[PDB]
């Protein structure tokens, strides 16, 4: 739906990361840019920032799935990052699920005091797997309504 | 995406509305300087031409109030587009509804034509309140710079998490060309203040206090070289003179910092200077270390012949040649120590690279 | 246990005695300006209302001398609790028992109500001696900071051997919000030093020298402008004007020191600027290196045709295109050297990590 | 040895001769002031006096000229002790024989008694030429400090090639207690020039220009205020006022750097502050993230109950809480980057110690 | 070769032509002040001697217009020597042909003899336009310095990409000896300005405004004192006084940084001071730790004998000896930490060299 | 005797150290704090610091023996550190005992001139069971009484 | 044609590099000067610079072939470096030959819009070798004669 | 010949280098002092500056041969160092002898011009060994006399 000039500008922006004209971004090409900018990442976070946007999964990023990433980082504030990162403070152990302990601690003790029965009812309503473990999918669904 | 093609339109419609509200404000400000310095030099004779300027001012104010609200209504659309909303009732906060009111109050103060070279007390404040319209400059400057829509630039500004606001652009402009902007603002602030004070302390009986007497008081107050031949005589003229001195001190501090930073050697010339001074010191030491032996041998010969008046004369030159040798020795040692210490920001890199090459 | 439950009580009893000895000093200072400006603007007519203010400012001192001694007696108990003592005779030193007398002398100077708009020479000094009561401010500020009883804070201040005193809290407050306190003190001193001087140089017949003529002399002396229309005429008015200039110079020095640093890029923006300034130079060089071959070929063609008037014209643009190319490549080389030389900040860590990853 | 025992004696005999030439050179300066202020306030009536004073001045000058030459002879006697040499005719250079003559000429200018309230034209210069005797201070200060004979101190100053002169001792004294000497010299220079100018511009007809009219003129010129009520009127009074301004500018130049350096956090306070500012951010982030889910769930409840007036009211609190979370997140990341980058100069030692321990 | 021998001749012919145009451009300025101060102090009486100076200042311009064009005719021949060319029509650019015309216009402004102590308005500007001839100074200075033909100095300045130009020489001269040039220019700018303003504000009726009334006005304006007894009274005298203050502020800004940089310990003396301080601190600690046990034993003896009045007196000294010991050990620990942290620039080199010698 | 609020505050201050959550402080958990504070200590001083306050001895510190440490480091000046450190300057030869030569040198030569007979009498009076080697216990006993 | 003084000055300038005195400059004597000036070169460029000026080829530089180098670096601007370096931007593949695609991209797309037919005619005219790959010799022949 | 206080002062100065009371200064202790002063010497210079003052040769420095060193470094200017440093500039080969070429070059070409015959006569007069190689002993003897 974009015009020709926008497509050309986005191709020029892609050329910063592509360097050689293979057509895809790998973990060894974004790392060079990040090192040139002063940061010193490692392979774990390099793969973590790449598998986030890969719509199918090949270890590389193409232009159609780069436009999706760049349609989110151009706005004044992206509403997905502060929902993906306001979820890891509810996940202290790091297994990937919100157990009753972390929620009953953070929601009630901190911030506005919440009733234990109300917290349990909210957890039961939010949970869709029925295992008592709130996951990222249910968290995002509840916060997006 | 469909939500990315509209951000390039709703933001370009804010670039021709934040710049066309800066010309209807310049025109409004430029028509009070006439209504003041034509009422002063004129009077009741030109009572027909003073009923047109005061109406053009009102027309310009009405055409500016119809653009400020359009600009503020073109941003609620951006807020709705970014967050995916359809009900405009939620995109309007409780502070944006007061900022608009404050802006419309500030940008609506003009000497309306509701109808003796002296402006009234209730009119010289409405006339001087037009200068508050200068808050539209950063808004019109930020939207025009090509660092807000460059997809090749935000892409790298997001991997380091820097925010593009009114301060980053100002710092960039300051670093690119410091001196010209500084001199421009310094010479542009000496012409507005010289009129704001002249409209405040002018009098007719003595024909004194106009621009000819305020173009001289303002600079010497700014530089804190107050002589005392001309001084303000009104309460409203004693506040401008106090506001000028603070800006003078701040500009002096900024100039001191800039001058301190500007002048210095860089590495590429420091290394050349050290290398080309070492050779001169080496030559001087070798030249100095020959007179010691020359007068030593000459004194030995003269005491062999027992002149008893030239041996004592040449024993006075050896003791000075030794001191001259010592001075050059100390200078060369100091320069060698500095050279061995100056090259320490890349010596570690070189030696660590050599160690890494040796390893594995 | 035991000696830790009493340090939280004997020290909280010193927090409600360091503010109630400041309220009764503020009241005593505030009921002095009223007396002075009522005697000045009044006279012998209000001889009944000046026997009540001078008694209130003497009753509000017996409620301060009975709090200073209580505060100083609540600290010997802390000393005994700390250093395992029971006999108070050993916990009292020879200097703590000598500073109490000085404190009670300084906090006991008031115009006693022991019963003509000019204050007498015996009262004009007793009144101005009340301003020495301002040494109670740092004590109350320190005792109410809230970082003196935080067990999670001293536990880390002791692992680093850091002592918590007035200077540390002052530095913390300065680093939190620098400008606010600076402007507050700057504008709060110009109202006190403009009354300490108006009580010293006021005149009766001329009706000059009051606050209206001292609110203008003090700022232009602080800023070291000194027009010279109004100048002090008494020996006691020529010392305040000298104490103000030194404060002005010191404030200017602090202002320069603070401002010298605030205009520099943070480390986050320098890397972005360097990265985004390189693509522009690459593009400029690639464009400039195409304005050489084109004119070379065109001049060759014109020489082949032998126009003898355009070959000479196109041999003049090649020599300028080469110069432009030289300037562009020199700028690019300088920027590349600067980029490759700033890596010394943190490239050592990366190289050490890479060497440790393979030392095994 | 042998020449080491005789160097501790000829150098102690120069410590009681360079200090006893500072008493007879202070007594002389202390009598010219008395003679001038007695001739001014007195006149031809005190003819029996104003002669004994001049005779005493001449006697003191004669007693100082008999100590300067003795000190120089003792200094000559050290050259032959240091360098193995006996004939004194060669130990005397061609520049010391002129330095001695210059010293004797400078230290021999006094108003000799060769015989209303005005001094004259010859005495007025022969008296003010006695202030050149102040070059004897650095010599006596250097010869008294115990850093020149301490064998445990030169043994270390020689291993690093450091020479002990006046500048080293001056820098040491400045670094020990900076403010004390600065204040002392600043307040001691405002009393000498205030008399040097008073003897220059005093007059009898108007009874003006004495110390009372210069103790006020000198400081405001030093601080560059210059009110202009009192100004010099003689060519010899317009040079002291020009030297004072340069001295004041130089004093400000020294003061600004010291003021900048004095106040700053050091390593311990910086590390403690950085460690204790992280827990607050960690708590604030948790509170902010807890203030989001509450609204995100209450909005869901209200939209499942179809209030249609509270869901649209809670949909703003969620959008504000997300921004509040973002601000704290950015501040925390910035502080984390600072604390991970500020501690980068001491980690090198630990890294290279761990590498050495591994010895891989 | 071939074009290297001709570059050492065509460049030496520009060293005797860029210096011989500075003598005929100094004579024409020196014979202007003579004419002005002879017309002022003289008049119509010396109508014969004013027809010779005004003809000499016109004959000395035809010997400068014939040297500027010769220098600009030798440079066009260096261009053709450098770049292989034979037709001079291409070596001449389009901007050099305008620079030559501008130079010939600027260097051709003199009061020609085309024919009452006041200079006419048509001559008072033609005379003051001679001072624009001072742009020939850097050109003559650059070609005389021995760094443009030294084949040993352009071979180490080409391996590092350094261009000599006019700024490198100025920086070298500034760094070699800052003070003498600064004072020379400061005292040389106070004599030209004092005449430029005197020719602008002089008057005959009052016999005021000449050098005697400007040599006092200029310095106090430069130093930003501004008494106010003498002030400019013409529009052309109010611009020079404004130009002087800016240079004064700039000179102060230059001076502050140099004053800050000059005084500081070097690396050679800091280590000596640190090594000689810890011995004294150790001695003080070992001495203070002996005043604790002595009192702890004397108090034990006195309570064994039960004096009941000396035990409670010796218990008051132990608690102060402990405090003194604490102060001493805290100071020693701080100095030890500084010593262990100050040696971190060559410490890394030493550790890495030890690791290399151990394992490589 | 401590108020519940004070106990809660001290338990919060303990969480700055036992980051793991087991409930005890080891040599590897205090070292991280010391390194993050800018210091670079090692095993010997870490073990000495931990053994200084451990009233039982396990290599770990518990809450009851951490309250004892905090009851001493919060007062204006600790009077035990300045007696434990005013003892290592008398013991130049590190062994744990005070030799007669060291005392006769430090006490007599430095400070106020003390009689040799008086020094010998004091050493005999305060000596460890006639061995002539004063230890830490006798030092503390004599200097506190 | 050089005089005695110029020859002596150049011989003095030669001793800055030829520290030993054998008579030639090697890759290890120039490297010391480069390191002392702050640069950190490696054997690739250290050999490239020497091979640039060596008119015979021995790995060393002599005085007669050092005067030739110095005759270029004393003028205000060297016109050979700016033709040797304005050639590496037309050669992105690093093979030493100018491909048709490289020229057709750099000349036409950037700078003044040049006709494709004109570019092809220029390439054919300059291709003296006839292989369609412009080399350094033909480039220099085209840019100077 | 020294008094009874200078001996104590020099013993206190000696105790700075002799940290342990063995009574002699070794290479390691002097090296530690040198390193503590900020300089970074090594074994060659450390051994070079010790045998200079050792009057018999043991590898260590005693007190009687430390007083001899201190008798020279406390005067205004040591004259035995400017005859040992003004000798190594006449000895470029480093063998330890002054060759005829070295002297004939340094004395005649530099400074005031000296006749070759005069230089030869001076060399012959100074050469007490007769081998045409001036050594340190003859050089010092001639320059002191
Ligand atoms: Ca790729
Ligand atoms: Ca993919
Ligand atoms: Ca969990
Ligand atoms: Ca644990
Ligand atoms: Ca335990
Ligand atoms: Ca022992
Ligand atoms: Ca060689
Ligand atoms: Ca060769
Ligand atoms: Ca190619
Ligand atoms: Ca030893
Ligand atoms: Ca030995
Ligand atoms: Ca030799
Ligand atoms: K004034
Ligand atoms: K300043
Ligand atoms: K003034
Ligand atoms: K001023
Ligand atoms: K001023």
């Amino acid at each position: 739906q974009l015009t020709e000039e926008q497509i050309a500008e986005f191709k020029e922006a892609f050329s910063l990361f592509d360097k050689d004209g293979d057509g895809t971004i790998t973990t060894k090409e974004l790392g060079t840019v990040m090192r040139s900018l002063g940061q010193n990442p490692t392979e774990a976070e390099l793969q973590d920032m790449i598998n986030e946007v890969d719509a199918d999964g090949n270890g590389t990023i193409d232009f159609p799935e780069f436009l999706t990433m760049m349609a989110r980082k151009m706005k004044d504030t992206d509403s997905e990052e502060e929902i993906r990162e306001a979820f890891r403070v509810f996940d202290k152990d790091g297994n990937g699920y919100i157990s009753a302990a972390e929620l009953r601690h953070v929601m009630t003790n901190l911030g506005e005091k919440l009733t234990d029965e109300e917290v349990d009812e909210m957890i039961r309503e939010a949970d869709i797997d029925g295992d008592g473990q709130v996951n990222y999918e249910e968290f995002v669904q509840m916060m997006t309504a | 995406l469909g939500a990315l093609r509209r951000r390039k339109r709703l933001l370009e419609q804010e670039k021709s509305l934040a710049g066309w509200a800066l010309v209807l404000a310049g025109t409004g400000i430029g028509l009070m300087v006439l209504h003041a310095e034509m009422l002063w030099f004129g009077g009741c004779s030109w009572a027909l031409y003073l009923f047109l300027v005061k109406c053009t001012i009102s027309i310009s104010t009405f055409l500016l109030l119809c653009l400020i609200v359009a600009f503020h209504a073109k941003e609620v659309q951006l807020f709705m587009t970014d967050n995916g909303l359809r009900d405009w009732r939620v995109a309007l906060t409780g502070r944006q509804a007061a900022q608009i009111v404050l802006e419309l109050v500030v940008c609506g103060l003009h000497p309306a034509p509701v109808r003796p070279g002296f402006l009234g007390q209730g009119e010289a404040l409405l006339s001087l309140a037009m200068l508050l319209r200068l808050y539209l400059v950063p808004r019109a400057v930020l939207l025009r710079s090509g660092v807000l829509l460059n997809a090749s630039y935000r892409s790298i500004g997001a991997l380091n998490q820097v925010r593009f606001r009114h301060w980053f652009v100002a710092k960039l402009y300051m670093n690119t060309h410091p001196g010209r902007l500084l001199l421009g603002l310094t010479l542009g602030l000496w012409l507005t203040t010289a009129w704001v004070l002249s409209v405040a302390e002018r009098q007719a009986v003595n024909a004194t206090g106009h621009l000819s007497d305020t173009l001289w008081l303002i600079p010497i107050t700014f530089l804190t070289i107050g002589y005392g031949d001309v001084v303000p005589g009104t309460m409203w003229g004693k506040i401008v003179c106090l506001c000028t001195g603070v800006m003078g001190v701040c500009c002096t501090a900024l100039l001191v910092a800039v001058v301190a930073r500007k002048l210095e050697f860089n590495k590429a010339e420091k290394h050349v200077h050290n290398f080309m001074m070492d050779i001169q010191y080496t030559k001087e030491m070798k030249e100095s270390a020959a007179r010691v032996l020359q007068e030593a041998w000459m004194f030995y010969k003269h005491t062999r012949r027992k002149e008893s008046h030239a041996a004592r004369r040449h024993q006075r030159k050896l003791l000075a040649a030794i001191n001259a040798f010592r001075q050059v020795r100390l200078k060369h040692r100091k320069l060698r120590e500095q050279v061995n210490s100056m090259v320490d920001i890349s010596k570690m890199h070189m030696i660590l690279y050599d160690l890494q090459q040796n390893l594995s």
